């Protein structure tokens, strides 16, 4: 198959063929070949990413591009997740920007996170108080999105 | 590290494509282009994202 | 301020021009008067979002607005727009699009429409609820987004009052047969059906229901405004309650007050403290508006009533309050009206009404069932078990005084 992998140049910002060198004998026995088609990217912006993504498909018969970005813009994920609604490729992020897990995406899209949602995050909360013998307490919130899922 | 979730993504993909060569192996080409004039949706089956 | 627009067709362009020089003759902010820009629904999806900049975001826009043109597609005109402007947080105004996925400001950032969405009209079937005094219900629902918040918010509304609905029974959406689950609704103690799902399920539900003697007499059912359209008005049990909105699919109307609001919120904005200029140009600039999220606080927070539509009250996370709504009832398959909702009360008309059947009373919600199932265990002389005689009888026992055992 073929892969294409997108970073944001931030950590490793270095050696391509590094990222490309994935697999150098094998892993498991690999009953697929697959190759990368590792691009460095830049600043991102909405029409940007767009054109970068169709045109980087209308090429090697592209599927499961890995991206990552590396700043906070709370919104890339959204974007990428359009893509992924129009264009039958899937898609995961890694780091940063496609890592903010939003609550409902659409049931026809493939999109994958590597974050974790809030009720894992209750979930931790509450198996470390659970541990220290802190069974009281009162939480207080604001009103920003999702805090009535969080107190439900 | 980075490097590790990149190595992870890959693995999952290519294990991914694995899974559905084994069952029914008749694995789709990319979708044309997005940029053309219309889209009508026609997709034999669930592609990989069951 | 170049506030830009994006309608349905040609001939709205001319009224929107029409009416944003009005307000600017009327009453506005000084800074480069008023202008206005226009862009056509494109149907190839990805391409309309690219459009959007090159003809919106290139000329530093400071508010974008979005109508949903007649092709039935139910998201194909608000999306790209809405995610685009959420990556700058410039805020848009949606003119008539009541799908509930937008009132969840996590994904959109910012959003405001002007019609309110679907769950309000479960907020007036409570209101309606109230004044006939009925008390058990067995409320269908979809599984999607719109079926769980109309839900969600019915169970909300109704904790106040210390009650709870009987059944809250789902199906998957676009079935083919449903009788299993209306099957499992019929014994029971409810007579009142607050069926809420899309056309098409609408119509399968209620051949589904025709076969069950579930339309006759006593069963008042309530069926808010998207289910009566135009497929689900063929099947419809004559008897049943639909919602409707008195200013829908219109759009004059919706324009004016939109363009009026819009303006009137820039005609405040321009005398504060700090103010940044819209962030010309899609490309290059990648940084969130220095008065965007300062500029979605005031315009929701703006009371104005001087247009044709109504009120207009912002309330909360930007979607609408104070709405009108227009009950009617089916007689004969034609749509009448029987009262108005004004607003956190309901005023009947002087029109009668024909429940489902055609009695003319006020059907009780209620039964009373005296089929008791009873369950006992094994034990001691309390409860015996003997096993049962092949005849069909158990035996015929006698005590002390040969008095006859009773034996069940």
């Amino acid at each position: 198959l073929n892969i294409a992998v997108m970073l944001g140049h931030s950590h490793d910002v270095t050696e391509r063929e590094l990222r490309t060198l994935w697999g150098p004998e094998q892993a498991a026995g690999l009953p697929l070949d697959v190759n990368v088609v590792a691009l460095l990217m830049n600043r991102t912006d909405p029409k940007s990413l767009i054109t970068h993504v169709c045109d980087l498909m209308s090429g090697a018969r592209i599927h499961g591009l890995v991206f990552g970005d590396d700043t906070d813009q709370e919104a890339v994920a959204q974007m990428l997740d359009f893509i992924s609604s129009h264009t039958f490729v899937p898609i995961l992020g890694i780091h940063g920007g496609a890592s903010m897990i939003m609550a409902d995406k659409d049931p026809t899209s493939t999109f994958f996170q590597f974050g974790a949602s809030i009720q894992q995050q209750a979930t931790v909360m509450l198996k470390i108080m659970q541990d220290y013998d802190w069974h009281v307490f009162s939480l207080v919130t604001t009103i920003f999105p999702g805090y009535r899922e969080f107190i439900s | 590290s980075l490097e590790a979730r990149v190595r992870d993504g890959i693995g999952i993909l290519t294990t991914a494509a694995s899974s559905m060569l084994e069952k029914f192996s008749y694995i789709p080409e990319a979708k044309a282009s997005c940029y053309g004039q219309m889209e009508r949706p026609e997709v034999p089956m669930h592609t990989l994202h069951p | 301020v170049n506030i830009g627009a994006v309608l349905s067709t040609r001939k709205h362009e001319q009224m929107f021009r029409e009416a944003v020089n009005q307000a600017n003759k009327r009453h506005g902010s000084w800074k480069i008067q008023l202008n206005a820009t226009s862009v056509t629904h494109k149907p190839n999806a990805i391409q309309m979002a690219l459009s959007v900049c090159e003809d919106l975001i290139s000329s530093q826009v400071y508010a974008i607005l979005v109508s949903h043109p007649p092709t039935p597609n139910d998201h194909f005109t608000p999306t790209p727009v809405s995610y685009t402007a959420g990556f700058y947080r410039i805020p848009v105004l949606g003119l008539t699009t009541r799908m509930s996925i937008y009132s969840d400001k996590s994904i959109h950032l910012s959003f405001l429409r002007t019609v309110p969405p679907y769950s309000h009209q479960s907020s007036v079937w409570f209101e309606m609820m109230r004044v006939y005094s009925w008390n058990h219900i067995i409320l269908l629902v979809s599984d999607d987004h719109e079926g769980r918040a109309a839900q969600k918010r019915l169970e909300t509304l109704l904790e106040e009052r210390e009650s709870k609905a009987e059944k809250v029974l789902q199906f998957d959406p676009g079935t083919k047969n449903v009788t299993a689950l209306l099957m499992e609704a019929k014994e029971l103690e409810a007579r009142v059906i607050i069926l809420s799902a899309s056309e098409d399920d609408a119509a399968t539900v209620y051949r589904a229901a025709a076969m069950l003697n579930m339309t006759g007499s006593g069963y008042v059912w309530l069926v808010g405004e998207r289910e009566i359209s135009g497929n689900a008005l063929r099947y419809a049990p004559d008897g049943i309650l639909g919602l409707q909105l008195i200013n829908g699919k219109n759009e004059s109307a919706h324009i004016s007050d939109a363009v009026g609001v819009v303006a009137q919120a820039v005609h405040e904005l321009l005398e504060k403290e700090n103010i940044t200029d819209p962030p010309r140009g899609c490309v290059g600039n990648t940084n969130i508006w220095k008065t965007g999220p300062l500029f979605k606080r005031v315009l929701m927070s703006s009371k104005y009533a001087d247009g044709v539509t109504g009120r207009v009250e912002f309330n909360e996370d930007g979607d609408r309050k104070f709405a009108n709504y227009s009950i009617m009832n089916l007689q004969n398959r034609k749509l009448v009206q029987v009262g108005i909702y004004n607003g956190t009360h309901v005023i009947p008309n002087d029109r009668k009404i024909i429940w489902p059947g055609g009695e003319t009373e006020k059907p009780r919600g209620y039964q009373m069932s005296t089929r008791l199932k009873i369950v006992t265990i094994h034990q001691e002389p309390f409860v015996y078990v003997k096993p049962t005689l092949s005849d069909g009888t158990c035996k015929e026992e006698f005590t002390v005084n040969g008095d006859p055992v009773k034996k069940v």
